[PDB]
Parts: C-alpha cells; structure tokens; sequence
C-alpha cells in the first residue's frame, strides 16, 4: 500500500533529525527476526538450499541472508 | 554569544588575502568565524520561509462510497455496460458469476456482471510546491561582545537579522560598533527546489522528494481543482469482493493516515499552519569582512580589581567562559586576560572573545577562551588584586584530532560538494578535492538511491569483502573508496 | 435441484460398504450423491455460525495524546521527575537536550529531559475466540425430484435445512417422500477452531489467526479488561520529536483503519454484525443411504405423450437438463426416458434425476442426464407418440479425466489431508494415503509457511534446479514430488 | 508498521476468495517493477556484484534476483 | 611541631629554582619543610568540605508491600487485568497457574494470573554529588620554634588555618613574627570529583565511584524527585512464591543495609553529618619561600644555665626532640645548640628546629634535630654550665635509603603521578618521569581495573612466567615493570 | 544482589584505610578453602580435567586453580 515505499534513500537528508527515525532504522531487523523466530522451517530449508547452491562458503552465507531477507 | 553550548559549532579560523572567507551554515549549527585582527562573529540560519506555494497535487486519505448499482448479462450475451461506468466519479469494476435457471436466466453459464460506487473523498493531503525564488533565509549575526545576558541567548538585541532572497543575496548588516559586514549567499545552488514538495497532511507537514510525490498509489487530482469529480486512481482506495462465483460487492479501504507516516519515514518534517517555516538545510554564504573594526582599540589597559561573578564553566568543544565584574577607575578600558602557566610563564592557550572591553563598569563582562589540554592558569587583573585561576582540561591531546576529524567526515557525509566550502579558497587543492568529490558523487549518486540503512551495509562488506580478495593492487581501491566509505556513510545514514 | 447452475458441483457415485459414503462439503461448492438406488440428493452447506465469543485481545486503532507535559534536568546531576510517570496511562520518554547558560543553567553540557502525554484511545478493534463446541452449521438436502420451477434457486422452500452441532449425533432427517438420511458429520476437525481469531474492526471482521493476531505492532489491552485506560504497547503509536538538540515533542502516528486492510491481504472475511457468521470453510460428513426410498417405486410406467416445455440447456460439466410436461392418463407415473446413441441400439449415458416421476399433476417435471461425448438421441416416451430429441456434447472424452485430474489437484491443494475423504473407506488403497498426505503435508507444511505466492514459485525453480543437476537418481525425488508441486501449490494459492 | 507482516501463508484458506486477492496478488512484483524504473542504478550496480561473485551460470542469477528484491 | 609522632612525616629540602617548592600532601600525612634559610615548617591538610551538594539517585533499602490483590482467568482467553496494574506503586507479574473444573473456569489448561502489591519504602539511601568548584581544603602552617607544649597537639592554636577553593589565588599566609607563606594550591587535579557520589546511608556516609554507584541493583528513584511514590527497579527488592502450578503471592527481601555494608568493602568513609567532611584524598601544592624571617636574628646568644626538663625522645626516622629550660638574665635570645662528636672537632648532625630561641625565661622550650647513625653529641650552652648530652642513633646503613626508596615506591603506589611532585622543576628526570609514568598509568589502568588483591597477584605471577621463558629478551619488557611491579602493586593495594 | 559488585578495583584508593580492609581482605580466600573442605569431590574432579587438558604443567595448575576458584 502507501506504507511500502517509506522514503528512505531519496537523498534530501540533513544533520535535523527525520519524521520517525531510531523506531524505523531498526523496524525491518525487529519483524525479521520475530518472522525468524516464528517461522523456523523456512530459515532451516534456507540453510540447506544455501548450503547447496555456492563452492565458497561467502556466498552460501550471502544466499542464506538474501533468502531469509525476501520472505517477510 | 549567541553561540555558546548548541554541541553543533564548527569554529572557522583563518581568512584568504582579500578579508573573505567561504563557510556554510546550517539550521542545527552556528558557526563562530575567528580571523587575525577582526572580532571575532557568530553566525546562525534561523528561519527558512518559502513565501508562496502552488498546490501540485490533492491525494486523499479516507474516502466514502455510496449509490451501490450492480448490472448482470447473460452467459453468452456479451457484457454488462450502465451509464455509471462513463461517470467518472463511480469507480466500477467487470467480474463474473454463476448463471442458470434459478436466476431466471437460461444456458448455465458464467454471466459478466458490474459493480459501481459514487466515490467522495472526506479526507485530503495537499502536496503544494515553490520555485526557489522567493525563498527566503534569516540569518543572526552575533558579535563576540563580551556582555552580560548574552551567551546562549537567543532573544533580544544581541545580533542583527539580515533576509537572504535569491534575487538580492547581498545585504549588509550594519552593527552598532565593530563597523558592518557583507554576505554573499548563494542561495540557489543549495537545498534545490523544483524537485522537492512541500507536503501537508492536517496539523503537520513535511518535505518530501517530488518523484517520489507523483508515484504514490492513492486516489489524486490536480492541484488546481474546485470539486472533487475527477478522482485519478480511485481503485487503489476501494475494493472488489467476488466470494463464490457468486454476487460481487465494492466497500472503501479505510483511513490512510497512519499508512502514510510509515510513509512519511525519513521525510524530514516542516510547518506551514502559519507561514511556511522549514527548518532543515544549509546556505553557503561568503563572509567578506573588510570593513569591519574592534570596538576597543585604542583604549587603555585596566588598573585592576576585578572579581568573578560567574565561574570558568567549560564548554562542550573544550572551551571556557567566565563572566567577570570591574572595579576601579577610567571605565572605557581593556581587560589584561591571559592564559599563562606557572613560573618560568609560558603563553599557553588562545583567546577567542578577541580584545575584551569594559563598558558600563557597573555590569559585568563574560570572556571566552581556550587552554591547552592540561593545568592551565586564567590572570584578568594586573599588579594588585592579579585573578589567577586554576583550570584543567581532560583529553584533548590526540583525541582533538579524531573528534576533528569525525566532524569533517560526517560534515562530509551530510554535506555533498558544499562540505568543501567551508573553507577559504585552498585554490587547487579545494577547488580540484571538490571536482573529484561532485564526480565521485555523482557516480556514487544514481546509485544507492532509494538504499536503506542496512543494505548500504550489506552492499558494503560485499564489496570489501571482494576487495581484499582481488589483485594487481585493485584492493586499495575497492576497500578504500568503495568499500569502507559506504560502511561508514551507511552508519550515517537516517540522520 | 439447488446444485445446477453452481460452478464446481462434485459428482460422488457410491454407497459401498454399508449404506455410506464420506463427503467433504465447503460453502462455495455443492455436493451430488448417486447410487444404483438410492435416489440423488444435493448438498449445500450454507451457514456456519459461532454462538458466544470471548474476547482475546483488544487493539487501539486511533487515538489522541492530551496534556503534553516536560520536565527538562540540568547536565550532570541525574534524570528528570515527573509525577504523571506513575500514572500508565501517560506516554513518556527520558530524552537528552542541550543545556547551557542561555537556558537557566550553571554548566554547559547535555542534560535529561523528559515528555509525557496521556494516551487516549479513541477507536478499538477487538478479536474474538470460540470454542470446537457450541458452534451450529447449517446444511441444505434437496432431491432429485424434478419439480417444477426447482432448479437452482436458493430461495424457496424445497429442501430440508438441518443444523449441526458438536453436541448432537447421528442426526436424522426426514425429508418427505424419500425417508431419511443421518451424517455422520465431524465438526470439530472441520475448521481448526483454538487457533484461530475472530478479528473485528468497525463494520467488518476477518479470519485470522492466534500467532498472527497477538504480535501484532499496535497497543493492546487485555481482552478482561474493563475502564480500558491501561493500554500496553503505546509507544508504537505515538513518536517522540527531539530535531536538534532542542525541546521534544509528542505527535500520534495517525490511523491505522486503512494501514491494517493492507495487513488483511490473505484472510477471509466473516460477518460479525449480529451473530459469527462464518461463509468460509468445510466440514467433512458420512452420508448414510440405509433408510432411503425411491419415490417413484411402485408406480406403474407412463403411457404416453409428453411434451417439452423449457428447451435443453448444457450446463457446466456436460450434464444437460430438459424441463417436460405430460398430458395423458394416470398422472401418478414414472418417465420412459432414455438416452440411446444414433441407431437407437444401446443406451447410452447416465441420469442425474434417476426415477423421474410425473408427480400427479398438469405440472411440469427436470429432468437432468448426461450424454455421451457425440451425438445422442433423447427419448422421453413410449413408440406411439415419443419425443426424439438430437444432442451433442463438445469434447468430453479425454479432456474428461485431465479435468478432472486438476480439480482433484486442486482439491488437494485447498483441501489437505481432508480431500482424501470422497471414497467409501478404500483400506488398503486410500486409507494408507491419507496418513503418506499428512506425513507429507505436515513436513511441507512446517516449511513454506509465512512465503507467499512468489516465494513458492522461485523455492520451485530453485529445488527444479538441483533435481535437474543432481546425480544418484535424486532427481526423482527432488522433483517429481519436491520440485513440481512447490510450483503447482505456489500457482494454485491466494484462493 | 502493521502494515506489513500481511497474513500471507498462514494456512487457513479455502476455495473462497480472500481479503485482497488479485490487488495484493500481483502489487509486490508491481511495486519491485516500479522500484528499478526508478532506481536504476542499484539494478547495474547489482549485476556487476551479481556477476562478480558467483561461479556458475545459475547462482549469478540468482543473486541479482535477491539483490533485485531485498531493496525495495 | 603538629609533625613529630605522625608516622608519616615527609622531609622534603629544596627550594631551589626561584624560591618555591612542589609539596604534596594528604590526610594522614604531615610535612616538614627546610631550606638554607627560610625557617622550617609544617604543612598538614585537616579537612575537605563539599559546601552545598546536590543529590543524583535516591536507592532504597528496605521497603515494606500492602494491598496485595491478584486476578487469575481461564485457559486461552488472553491476560488478566486488574486496576492496580495501571499505576506504578504496584508490583505486579504474570504467571501460569493450573485451570480446571476445580478452579471454576473449565476447558482444563495452563491459565494466566497477576499479582500486584503496593511498594512502599521505608529505609532509604541517596547518594549526592558536587562539582569541583566550592569544595575547600583546609590545611594548617604551623611552624617550628616550639613553645610550652606543642609537639605533636591539634589540639590548639600554634599555626594559620588557612583555606583553599578553586576560586582562589595565590593564597598568601602570614605567621607571626614569621614572614608570609604562599600556596598556589591545585584543588581540581586532586581529588578528581565528577567521578565521585557522596553516598549517605542513616548515620553514615561513603565516597563511591560514580559508575559503580549507578550500576547497583537496588529500587531507585531520582534525585530531583519529590513524592517518592514512583520507584523504578522494584522487582530487585521483592519477589514472588509460585512454588507449585498453584496461586503465587509477594513478598519483600528485607533490609539491605547489611548487605551494602558488604558492598563498600573498598570504598572510603566520610562524614556527612553537619556537612560535607571529606578526611581523605590528597592535595598538590606550590609551596613559595620567598618572604620568610627566622623570628630569632638580631638577638644575642645566651650566658648559659640551662636545664633539660624534658629527656631526649627519638622521634622515628631519627629526629630526636629535647626540651630545655633557660634561666639567665637576657630573656630574648638564642640557643647555643650544637651537635657534635666526642672529641668536639667535628659537627655532625643537622638542626631542624633551625635558630632556636628562649622567649618568656620561664618557660621551656624544645628543640627537635637530626644526628647520624651511632654515637653524637649534643651541646646547648656556653662553658660555665653547658650540657653535653650523649646520644647513640640506632647504627643504620645502605637501610636508610632502603626505607627511602620502599616509602617512595609506596607513594607512587597510593598517588599515581603527582609522587614526581615533590621536586623542584627537575626537567631531564623529573618532567619527563611524569610523562612515561602517565602513559604507562593509563596502561596499567583500565587493564587492572577492577581486579582485586588476589587477581592481580596471579596476573602478576602469569605475567613474569610467559616472560620469564621467553625468547628475544623479553624477558625484560615482561618482568621489570610488568610483573614484579604488578606483584608489588597486588601487595599494596587494599590499603 | 548488592553482597556481589563489593568497590574492590574502582581506583578512588588512599593512604587512609577503606570502610573494612583486614576484615574482608583474606575473606575470599578462607571461603573458598571452607568450601574445598565441604567439597573435595570437585577438587578431585577438578585435577582430573585439569590434567587431562593442559599439555604443559603450567597450564594444568594454571586451569586447577581457575576451575577451582569459579566455583563459590
Ligand atoms: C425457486 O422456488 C420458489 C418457491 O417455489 C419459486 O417461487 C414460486 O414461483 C411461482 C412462479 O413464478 C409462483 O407461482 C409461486 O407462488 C412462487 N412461490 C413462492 C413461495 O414465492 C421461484 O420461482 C423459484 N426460482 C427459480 C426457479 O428461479
Ligand atoms: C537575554 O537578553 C535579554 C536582554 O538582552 C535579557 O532580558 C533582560 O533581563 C534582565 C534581568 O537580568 C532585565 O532586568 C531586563 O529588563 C531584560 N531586558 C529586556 C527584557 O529587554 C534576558 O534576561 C536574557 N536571557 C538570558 C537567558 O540571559
Ligand atoms: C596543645 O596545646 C594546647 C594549647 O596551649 C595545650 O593546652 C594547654 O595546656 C596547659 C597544660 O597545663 C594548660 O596550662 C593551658 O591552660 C592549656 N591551654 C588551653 C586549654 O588553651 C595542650 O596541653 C597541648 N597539648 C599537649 C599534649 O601538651
Ligand atoms: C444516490 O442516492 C441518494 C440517496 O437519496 C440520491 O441522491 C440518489 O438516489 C443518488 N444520487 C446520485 C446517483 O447522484
Ligand atoms: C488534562 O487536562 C484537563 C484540562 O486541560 C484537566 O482538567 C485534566 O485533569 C487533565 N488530566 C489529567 C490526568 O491530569
Ligand atoms: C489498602 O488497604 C487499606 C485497608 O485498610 C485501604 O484503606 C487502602 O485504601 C488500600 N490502598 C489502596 C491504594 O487502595
């Protein structure tokens, strides 16, 4: 809806503080990790599909944190 | 004066050849501008007023739906049309049902069926917009008179206002004493209007990127407009339930106010009830000061007797004011301030109410200056009555050079190019860092646009982290430039 | 009767066993059972009802801040105290300002502050839970009896509605000439009741669920909770404004009417307005025939002269549906009709309304039968005077059984173990793959949970992918049941 | 804000049609679509870090998709 | 001379450079001053005051609970409420309780219960803070020249009581008959306050760290609260018995006091009972000798007789004090003192109690001098009555300056860095032995703070291991400031 | 509770003596020899797994006395 899209890196920030800043710079990592603690299956299957796909071991991380950050 | 205890200060010291130097002041800060033998000023923008705005655009925030009509067709014959679907004030959609015999219908098909709704806005958010003419900047002009009731004192007549407009940016301040001082603002290469909205939702308001104004989805309608007829994107505020396969039905979607401030995140907030008041953004100015005296010299020394009447009081960026009272004889007099040390007297520790006067003996005079980082002794009287004061100082060794540092690293976050004019024209060196800093911001912009806090820090460490992997010497550069610079700016990000 | 014209009607052909047979019924689908006797009925569930709710949790929506109070605490000596902190109805926050001479203090540093703000509620949402029990479905039986002007139509009284309950039984019903039928029904396993949430905003409600509904991001109250003042999580509505270092401030973040529509996108909507009434879901029941007559048994076939009053319609799933009227004696009589192929030499096809009947009138009768995949003749009388009637069915040979293929998919897919409850107990064969499906589907369902339609879709491609790149014969196992049905289960949900 | 954590795959459906089926179906790929014709820079800068890393055909591709939609 | 008994005595000679000396002196330490001339004194500080403080944390002790209430509910049905819970007297928690038919509720589950009880205190302990400035030292000059009984008294008026802020000055100080001594005392560097809590229990008082201070788990309340109803830490203070799946109750801890007293087992006690009595810490003082007399020239020397009235009395590290008593005719005037060998060619043995002199003919006087080790003599008068008095100092050695360099090592033991300041300017051993003490003591700090005796002992004893069987010859590096120092530091510190 | 965090290493320290020095000094080492005397068995224990780990005789003694002496 109109609460997506939520203005973040349109430039046009100063050292004045913004409308709701230190309650949304850390709001995705909350409901990431509240969606992570309530849904272990999909963050388990991410690990071994991670694991799976990627030799070096930099980008089976790099795949586990993109997966897990896609889903809400 | 004006400036003392604000833990945003920027001193300025220095000036170039002909009495000018390039500082930029913002609305958090004030900047205190020290030269060789000139007073030294404190300076801060106050008040940003954009005089007239246009309205761009109305969005509505809550909407209502009345004069439900509905219109079914048979399975084969085609599909439904009512005169409400040219009316471009109902909002209306095509679905399909069941048909058969119970519906008096015939052929047991799926039949097409309409649904329109009179759609009637009752809440607005007018996102109006100015030309960066008719702009106008408020600077304070503040001395560092040494005087009572003035150090952080922001009201009455301790400075002087001048309007910087960006058809006239010049404008003098004369001041009573110390002569006068000219500013030449540029006010148009700064905050850049046209392409920012002044966005204003009932008690509140605030300033929002323009591209971003004209893509959000909620029904819109042009800002110049009398009634509300011709709403744009009105499904995008109501809603279509078809269950079963069979009848459908339209409601509204609800009041969009709290959806919108999670949308106004990061959107720094302005006020326009009365007036149009922002209060963010810089102005570079140039400070040419050549016609601007002392307000002292040629007075004589004081004979002495002095006394405290307010204490020494160390200030956040290490320096110290003390406020003193004047006893004794031949009252328009220079106060013998010194920052010494013990025996063998060293001259440690530099004065920055620069020539302190007594006027109105009967009324005391606060001086500032700063020690050096350790035991440091204040001496204001002369033979008899000599006021030696003991003072310390913790830190400010190396420290001071970090904190230096760290000012100019987030001054250069904040700031683009226009970090690099706070200085006073370094000729080569300035104007040749500024050119590799506007190509490197305009490579580094349109990228990392539209970029949150943390993706800056993932797209940061998945760039050092190929950095140090790579050869042929490409790791000091995709570490250095790339790598540990968008770390840095992504912790500085969401000011 | 009430089940032609309705899209996604399922066709259940058995009585094995005993007399019964397990039928799965939803509100949108309907339900037709035929036997080799045993006269066809029509199943419709209708209505499903929770009787007496207990609140759960209460949700703040909107509200209003009232008597904003400050209390601001010179630096170094401790925190500021304000005496409406004692008091929860009030929103505070300890923030930290600067602080100098110029704003009433002896030492320039950062000292406390602290805003508070009384948190009033001004429009709620509330979620209700019920119990397995005290929950009362209702379900609609009509038969094959061919009135007249019976066909499709919800309205009117031609079929018996019975009520079921987890406190009631066998529950017989008598519906007039054709005896009795009692279900077996299961409603306790029907919808999954102490997990669910009953969430009410203003005018609407959803079908939410517990683990959803509780961590939800706005303040809440107790769902025992009287004088509701005491709200919990308010520091997630309102925000604290604290610009530069300046004073701070206490705005409410707004509406969250519409913002939580946005939330909804995924449940479905009930109707809580008078009484919980549910329109979603299914139930599962055991149909028992053992007390079914006939109604039209023992009664001597016609003898002549029917004549056709409402043309042939093809319905959806090729099931045609003639509309006669007879003239000629004996009106209490049962209909020669039969469907026989070109040459008249087999009878082809199969009737929906076994035992037609010319129920004692000048009354016309349905008829309902389906042809085979050509021509077909339609015979609806005895040699002199019979009624040939010509018809065609489009495809319907093999395009039959990959429809029905998908359907069974797709009922497989809304439907989890549950859809394995059509057949009469097939033991060894079916019963064995309902606990293979619920193995499976409780593995699968513990992952892919929370992902949504284009997650499933790109965890499909991407297990495809290691099951097309494998070795070892995992290739099977990684996607003929892994790989596939991610992507067929990811096509087929957002119902 | 409560915006967000939408009700997604949580079970519980049926053959009836949700809240905001078909409007909340297709909107994220719509709003994704809309975020790389306006940021298009991200997308360049996304497929050079997508290529660089990742040594196979697949998991390139698979990177700057998850590059592609983890910023909004 | 309020010096001689003082186990801490600190002989410090020199006033070399221009006339001025570095002292440094703490509470239980005197000192004596001597030169070449500039008759010899006795500095000793008596008293700190901390003029008006301002209270930071309120802690209470022991408190006492009512109005104990508690509300249970049914199993699923949410969370209790109960009015109390909205204010913040009340303690409150929740917990899970068994629920059944027993219970009155039903549904057979694990239910939800709250407990509330009102906090009221009754002991409480605060903990107060000031600012460097108005915090005065008080230190006695009382110089030598003994008259009728002073020796070691405080009680009485044999010196100036001057006082020293850090709104002072160079702090001139005139002794009767004497000349005028000056202190240009440094009050900030001493103690260093700002880190520092005056903590007050009942009839007691500590100087804590100020971090420990407020990192103490105890209910705490600020300082700048009046109605000390709205505690905050409460749950450290009581607790709650749920000892089955059965009711739960409250109850309080009890009286901390015993249990802080275990606490500040470290820590320094002041008294904080008609103000703010500080004993302890230390001060560094500029001693300045330029305007002293001896008060004894321009007299003449006795005629003999006199009459030892008090025997010889060592005083320890060997500064021997007579008293004698004149009778003559010349009342004013000096005493032939002297102290020599056996067969008296040689002087040996310094005066301390430098121009001695009778005053008021009946009344002794007593003279205190240093002899050396072994047999000296000691001869006051001239040929027809003198005395020449054995004495034999206990026969030392190389062990003087054995107890020089242990009582100096334990001084840069207790005092950090400002031990070097006792010197006089010494440049090229003393201003850089200052400078590589000050980075290897913020070394030593922060990487032994907070250890205690025991672990720095065994850190200590690692430390010389890993280097005792190093390679490269760090042995040095790891033993002779490392380890043995940290071993000697480990046996110093719990002082 | 505030029996622990006891002011022990907060520097602030004098020449004149601290609220109780000599009376809580040696306390901790009588303690956790009283509680050795209580409880040889993890003494016994204790030399066991500090002999098994603990190549040198330096790091056996080293780690018998810290398991030792963290267990009040
Ligand atoms: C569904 O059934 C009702 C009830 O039988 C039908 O309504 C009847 O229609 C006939 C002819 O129009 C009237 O003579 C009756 O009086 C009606 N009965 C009632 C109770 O109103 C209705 O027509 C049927 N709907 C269909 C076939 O679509
Ligand atoms: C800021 O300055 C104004 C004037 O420059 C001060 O106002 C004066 O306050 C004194 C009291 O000390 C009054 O006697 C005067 O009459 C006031 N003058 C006015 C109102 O014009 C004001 O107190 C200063 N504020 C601070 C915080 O220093
Ligand atoms: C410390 O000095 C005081 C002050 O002189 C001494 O007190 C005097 O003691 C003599 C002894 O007989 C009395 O005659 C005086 O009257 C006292 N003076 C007073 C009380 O003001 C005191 O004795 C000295 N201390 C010692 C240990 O001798
Ligand atoms: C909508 O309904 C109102 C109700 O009175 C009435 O004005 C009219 O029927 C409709 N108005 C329109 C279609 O403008
Ligand atoms: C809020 O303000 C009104 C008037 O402004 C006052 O009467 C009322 O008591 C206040 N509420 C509280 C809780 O103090
Ligand atoms: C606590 O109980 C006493 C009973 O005597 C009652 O008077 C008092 O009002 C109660 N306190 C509160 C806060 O209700």
């Amino acid at each position: 809806s109109v609460a997506l899209v939520p203005h973040v890196g349109m430039g046009l920030e100063t050292r004045t503080e913004t409308w709701m800043s230190s309650e949304g710079a850390w709001k995705h990592a909350q409901r990431i990790e509240t969606w992570i603690l309530r849904h272990p299956g999909f963050t388990i299957m991410a690990a071994i599909l991670a694991y799976t796909i990627g030799t070096t071991h930099f980008q089976r991380a790099l795949i586990f944190i993109l997966l897990t950050a896609v889903a809400p | 004066m004006r400036c003392i205890g604000i833990s945003n200060r920027d001193f300025v010291e220095g000036v170039s050849g002909g009495s000018w130097v390039d500082i930029v002041l913002e609305h958090g800060s004030c900047v205190t501008t020290m030269a060789k033998n000139k007073p030294t000023l404190d300076f801060e923008l106050i008040e940003t007023e954009a005089k007239q705005p246009a309205t761009l655009r109305k969005y509505c925030i809550e909407a209502k739906l009345t004069n439900t009509t509905t219109d079914s067709r048979c399975p084969t014959q085609g599909e439904p049309s009512l005169n409400e679907e040219q009316d471009k004030r109902f909002v209306c959609k095509h679905s399909m049902v069941d048909r058969g015999w119970g519906n008096g219908c015939g052929l047991f098909g799926k039949g097409g069926i309409v649904t329109c709704a009179m759609f009637t806005c009752k809440k607005n958010m007018k996102g109006k917009v100015v030309q960066p003419e008719n702009l106008e900047y408020t600077i304070v002009i503040t001395p560092h008179s040494g005087e009572e009731h003035a150090v952080g004192n922001d009201t009455g007549k301790h400075g002087k206002e001048i309007k910087i407009t960006p058809q006239s940016s010049i404008t003098e301040a004369e001041l009573t004493g110390y002569g006068t001082v000219t500013m030449e603002c540029s006010p148009r290469t700064g905050l850049d209007f046209n392409e920012m909205v002044l966005l204003q939702m009932e008690n509140k308001a605030w300033l929002v990127h323009r591209q971003w104004f004209l893509d959000l989805p909620l029904p819109w309608l042009p800002g110049a407009d009398t009634q509300g007829s011709n709403w744009i994107q009105k499904e995008t505020l109501v809603t279509f339930k078809n269950p079963h396969a069979k009848k459908q039905d339209v409601v509204v979607l609800g009041s969009q106010e709290g959806a919108m401030h999670t949308a106004l995140t990061g959107a720094t907030e302005i006020q326009m009830s009365s007036g149009n008041l922002l209060f963010t953004g810089h102005l570079k100015c140039r400070l040419r000061m050549d016609k601007l005296q002392l307000k002292g010299m040629s007075y004589s020394m004081c004979t002495g007797k002095f006394k405290v009447v307010k204490e020494i009081a160390e200030t956040q960026h290490g320096t110290i004011v003390i406020r003193v009272q004047y006893e004794g004889d031949g009252s328009p007099c220079k106060i013998p301030f010194e920052i010494m040390d013990l025996e063998k007297r060293h001259v440690l520790g530099r004065l920055i109410t620069v020539n302190p006067i007594v006027t109105e003996k009967d009324s005391p005079v606060n001086i500032e200056a700063e020690p050096p980082f350790g035991d440091s002794y204040i001496i204001i009287g002369v033979e008899p009555g000599q006021l030696k004061l003991n003072w310390f100082k913790k830190g400010s060794s190396i420290g001071q050079m970090i904190e230096t540092t760290m000012r100019g690293a987030k001054r250069m976050a904040i700031l683009g190019d226009t970090a690099w004019d706070f200085g006073s024209l370094g000729g080569v060196f300035t104007s040749i860092g500024k050119a590799l800093h506007q190509v490197f911001g305009a490579i580094y912009g349109a990228a990392f646009s539209g970029v949150s806090w943390i993706m800056k820090i993932l797209i940061g460490v998945i760039i050092t982290w190929i950095g140090m992997n790579s050869r042929s010497t490409s790791l000091s550069v995709s570490l250095v430039l790339v790598g540990v610079v968008t770390l840095y700016l992504g912790v500085m990000v969401q000011a």
